[PDB]
């Protein structure tokens, strides 16, 4: 199960 | 007691490489491991200490729109491929950081951190 931050985004 | 940090001047920005998620008592805290070629490698041993940048701290908002706290470490990019290869050898390079952020700053991270496996950077560049 995912963290809730755990998401990708391109910086 | 174990092997410690050894801040080296950099600027920076680098190239982020991954991202680990802890936390204070305020809040959370993002350490993101990146690595450049201008930062030196360790030192080859005769017989470890591991050079690194410690960023300031700056502000990014969480996925629920809430401030955090990030702070960006910088290692040698040769050695960011023998981290890659190395559960062992990156494991202890994250508590280094941790410990070389809290020593610089004044903080008490959390030991149980946790790896970001989708996002590789908390925040811009």
């Amino acid at each position: 199960a995912l963290d809730s931050d755990d998401e990708f985004v391109p910086y | 007691a174990h092997s410690a940090a050894l801040e080296v001047l950099f600027q920076g920005p680098g190239q982020p490489g991954f991202c680990i998620k802890t936390n204070s008592s305020e809040g959370k805290v993002f350490i993101n491991i990146c690595h450049s070629p201008s930062i030196p490698p360790p030192a080859d041993v005769t017989e470890f200490r591991i050079p690194m940048s410690l960023g300031e701290p700056h502000a990014e908002l969480d996925a629920k729109g809430q401030g955090c706290t990030a702070y960006d470490v910088a290692v040698n990019s040769d050695f960011y491929r023998r981290m890659q290869n190395s559960d062992f050898l990156r494991e202890l390079v994250i508590t280094i950081a941790r410990e070389g952020l809290e020593d610089k700053y004044n903080l008490q991270l959390n030991p149980e951190w946790r790896m970001m496996k989708n996002r590789p950077f908390m925040g811009s560049i």
